[PDB]
């Protein structure tokens, strides 16, 4: 049989339900969302890391001429200079009365440390959510893991179970992101082929070990200015360390709902938000006919004591009369309250307690023992402790915090002035006629 | 070292400190909501939680009661004046029973 139900997106929050079929005892169904797995689609754009300038041996043409030539190396620079003043420990490298000239050039390349200090700029889209569900029926536990989509049931025992789509779409990830040393940072990285000195991603490459590179970081050559042969180079500070210094806090400290983000899939997990509708198919053989089910008689409830606690602290008791030994389930069709155990033994005239929780102080509701129903009411008090991180609000508040006494007082407050005005008008018209008599 | 306050969110809050794993802590209510069979200042409880939606009820109740009282006063005054439609200076009180209703 197939049953439909909506569940909150949250871990460690079992949800209990029942299936009604004529001649079959209502079957307890427990559903647990073990964890969440939001995996988006992303594409590798480029990589960046601290670089190193190249300072190759300059070219010296003595007492003659020469011309500059470009080079395919990324961020390359070249420039000639006449009237050079070459000196070295060995002395004047060559000789002519200041006629000689020298060509200098430089370029950049990623340093060896980059191999492990690389930071990759990622473009992401189409967040996809994966949900793992564990379902208990007839004290039998089955499992499945399915994409949140409502069109691809998973495989578990060759059982087709579907979930979603989500009520709302949530994704902490933004279109542009960066990954560095296992830390993910939300930032609008410059597009590939865009070089801006003193900025993130100044050096860009298709792959870490790509021979072809493109970069621009405003390198300007300086004229020789000293005795010896030297190439003074002026360049802006590397942008990688710049972004490192003031990169801001990591996404791990900014993700809403406490998403637990992992890097190797670049995906979130254990993050709770939204609702999920699901349809569960259960084999008919799993069901049990009511003929063999225990029969109960003259059952009654009693709230020994309840507390309006965030955690599961509510208690209840039931007393029953029966004729057959065995087990029956227990349920509460009121969403405001949730039980703890789904089934229990049954005796001829036994009475058993129950643990439960509620989201309202007016503990009035209907609970079913085995197949039969029964009303049960009480009032609960706020607790002394008022800060706890354990599961809370298994059912969200439904403006039911208002008390029965509050309803009685509000009813006694509003007055029936409409009846007063109606009676006044009626007597007024009657008197008007009586005086039209004259 | 020092002491720091933190207004925990209703749904929950994170707690990241030290290299050890963090902890999550949530919040609930503890104000004296339910009465005890006698008159009580219940509103204060609803004032501590959801400061919105808790004062609007008082304003609405005040407006409703004021409108009802004003309508009743106007209607009774007009119906008394129209029950003085027996201007009727010549005849005695048409019925002193109505005179009792008027005054
Ligand atoms: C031998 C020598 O140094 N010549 C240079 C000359 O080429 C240049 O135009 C001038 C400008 O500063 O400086 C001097
Ligand atoms: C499940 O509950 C039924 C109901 O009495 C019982 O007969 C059966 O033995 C239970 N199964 C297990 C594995 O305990």
């Amino acid at each position: 049989f197939e049953h439909a139900t909506t569940v909150p997106n949250v871990p460690g929050i079992p949800y209990k339900a029942l299936v009604e079929r004529a001649g079959y005892a209502p079957l307890n169904l427990e559903i647990t969302v073990v964890s969440s797995e939001l995996t988006p689609s992303t594409n590798k754009e480029y990589v960046t890391c601290k670089f190193h300038t190249v300072v190759p041996s300059p070219q010296v043409k003595c007492c003659g001429s020469l011309e500059c030539k470009a080079s395919s190396k990324a961020d390359y620079t070249c420039r000639v200079f006449g009237g050079v003043y070459p000196f070295m420990w060995g002395g004047a490298q060559c000789f002519c009365d200041s006629e000689n000239t020298q060509l200098s050039e430089a370029y950049v390349e990623f340093a060896p440390d980059c191999t492990i200090d690389h930071a990759v700029a990622l473009k992401v889209h189409t967040a996809a959510l994966k949900v793992g569900l564990r379902i208990v029926y007839g004290n039998t536990t089955a499992r499945l893991d399915t994409f949140v989509n409502g069109v691809t049931p998973g495989s578990s025992r060759d059982l087709k179970v579907i979930a979603g789509p989500i009520s709302a779409a949530f994704s902490p990830f933004d279109h542009k992101v960066v990954i560095r040393k296992g830390l993910v940072y939300n930032y609008d990285f410059p597009e590939y082929g865009a070089m801006n000195p003193g900025a993130f991603g100044d050096i860009q490459a298709s792959s870490l070990d790509a021979t072809d590179i493109v970069a621009r970081t405003d390198i300007r050559l300086l004229k020789p200015s000293v005795k010896n042969i030297h190439v003074p180079y002026t360049q802006a500070v590397s942008g990688y360390e710049m972004w490192k210094n003031n990169s801001g806090r990591p996404l791990q400290e900014t993700a809403p709902f406490g998403c637990k983000i992992e890097v190797e899939p670049l995906r979130a997990t254990n993050c709770a938000y939204g609702h999920i509708p699901i349809s569960i198919d259960i084999p008919d053989a799993a069901f049990v006919r009511s003929s063999e089910s225990p029969t109960i008689l003259e059952v009654s409830c009693t709230v020994a004591d309840c507390i309006y606690s965030a955690d599961f602290g509510g208690s209840l008791t039931l007393q029953y009369k029966a004729n057959r030994e065995g087990h029956c389930p227990v349920h509460s069709h009121s969403t405001t309250a949730v039980l703890k155990e789904a089934t229990t033994h049954v005796t001829a005239t036994g009475s058993i307690t129950l643990h439960f929780s509620t989201s309202s102080p007016q503990a009035n509701f209907i609970v079913s023992l085995c197949g039969k129903k029964t009303t049960c009411n009480a009032e609960c008090k706020p607790p002394a402790d008022h800060i706890i991180g354990e599961p809370h609000k298994v059912d969200q508040e439904f403006q039911a915090a208002v008390s029965k006494t509050s309803w009685n007082w509000l009813l006694a407050l509003f007055g029936g002035a409409s009846s007063l005005i109606v009676v006044g008008l009626i007597v007024l018209v009657c008197s008007s006629m009586l005086i039209n008599t004259r | 070292t020092t002491s720091r306050n933190f207004s925990v969110g209703r749904e929950g809050l994170e707690y990241v400190w030290g290299n050890h794993e963090p902890v999550r802590v949530w919040a609930q209510e503890s104000a004296p909501g339910d009465p005890h069979g006698w008159p009580h200042e219940i509103i204060i409880h609803y004032y501590h939680r959801h400061p919105v939606y808790t004062v609007i009820v008082l304003c609405g109740v005040a407006l409703a009661i004021l409108v009802g009282t004003a309508s009743s006063a106007a209607c009774i005054a007009k119906a008394r004046r129209d029950c003085l439609t027996p201007y009727a200076l010549a005849p005695n009180a048409t019925v002193p029973t109505a005179l009792a209703v008027l005054c």
